[PDB]
């Protein structure tokens, strides 16, 4: 119809001509006329959406939170197709990276009154009242995109670190997908700073699985390992205590949480413990000792991917603090392992490669 | 199916 056509010449006023408070404050009243009316949204997205999307992100500033807060409405209300071009006026480094990871937000909006209780009225429609949040939810739904962003992988870390929000998966995911599978020396840098970070977490953070899946991720490379090395006996202490604390789920387990959490810290110990010898023979590592015994005594015929995952990761414990397993203990051993190596050779050539190496011990 | 494998140490 006329009516949005008009409201819209009236509402889109030329960037280039009005204080930036102006302009805040018709897209202020865009996005409540919006929220408020599905109608005027299909209008813009049949018929306008390239006008108004140009408007709404011909400037963007992280500096300025509240127009930030009301751009990130409109992508999450009218988002362009994912392969659109006109997404890169939401630069992921310098617009939505900073947004994502600065938690201070003003509780106060300048303007008049009215100005005001549009503000208050919007804030309790949308889905997020602040930009770290809005643009975490942006980043990770639209613009999944989408090279690696530079700074990213370390200042998300950060973010989490700081520990505000109280749901970290969308964070995480964030992280996690920034990390490339060909690191320069700079990207590897950031990735030993990123590890550093998560690796000084508190505790409850290693059975956090989207914080466990980063540190997987970051210690594929090995040279995180070697930047990082004073800190892995430590993070090997944490996850081998961990890792005994539910000791009963590694045999059998009927617990899909306590499942996926062992077999995410048993991925993460593997990555450590089978590249830096010296942390392999961290002493709570081989008290695992006494969980192999179990096994070894009251052998199962079923044998689950947690426990051929806890015995190999054993393997490499018993091996770097010298431990000595007499024949039916060591035969066992060997003979679970190759087994194992068996199941995943056509589905994890790296736990196969890493099985291959220990067995040469045995 | 999803179970976990982990398949992310290959990336």
């Amino acid at each position: 119809t006329l009516k949005y056509s008009e409201d819209l010449d009236f509402i889109l006023s030329d960037n280039s001509m009005t204080t930036p408070e102006h302009r805040r404050n018709n897209m202020l009243r865009l996005c409540l006329d919006m929220m408020n009316n599905e109608d005027l949204c299909q209008y813009i997205v049949k018929y306008r959406h390239r006008e108004v999307w140009e408007w709404c992100f011909q400037g963007t500033d992280p500096k300025q939170k509240v127009t930030s807060l009301l751009q990130c409405f409109i992508a999450d209300k009218i988002p362009l197709l994912r392969h659109d071009k006109r997404w890169a006026m939401l630069s992921l480094e310098n617009f939505i990276l900073p947004l994502a990871t600065d938690e201070v937000f003003p509780k106060k909006i300048a303007g008049s009154r009215l100005v005001k209780l549009n503000y208050q009225d919007l804030l309790r429609k949308l889905k997020f009242t602040n930009t770290c949040e809005y643009a975490l939810y942006i980043w990770a739904t639209y613009l999944l995109y989408t090279e690696a962003v530079y700074g990213a992988v370390p200042a998300l870390a950060r973010l989490i670190s700081r520990g505000q929000l109280k749901d970290w998966d969308t964070a995480c995911s964030l992280l996690e997908n920034n990390i490339v599978a060909a690191p320069s020396g700079s990207d590897i840098e950031e990735y030993a700073q990123a590890f550093q970070t998560l690796a000084g977490l508190s505790r409850e953070k290693l059975t956090n699985e989207g914080v466990l899946k980063c540190l997987i991720k970051l210690t594929n490379h090995t040279t995180v390992l070697e930047l990082s090395a004073d800190l892995l006996p430590s993070l090997v202490r944490s996850l081998a205590m961990s890792v005994q604390l539910h000791q009963n789920n590694i045999v059998s387990s009927i617990s899909e949480i306590k499942t996926n959490l062992l077999i995410l810290q048993l991925g993460l110990l593997l990555n450590i413990v089978s590249e830096a010898t010296t942390a392999a023979s961290t002493e709570e590592l081989t008290n695992f000792g006494a969980v192999f015994r179990s096994v070894f005594v009251k052998k199962p015929t079923e044998m689950s991917f947690v426990l051929q995952l806890f015995l190999l990761v054993y393997a490499y414990s018993a091996g770097a603090a010298g431990v000595q397993l007499p024949p039916a203990e060591a035969d066992f051993l060997k003979s679970e392992l190759e087994a194992f190596a068996t199941d995943v050779s056509s589905y994890n050539h790296n736990i196969h490669t890493r099985i291959t190496r220990v067995l040469e011990t045995l | 199916q999803n179970r976990e494998r982990l398949q992310l140490l290959e990336e």
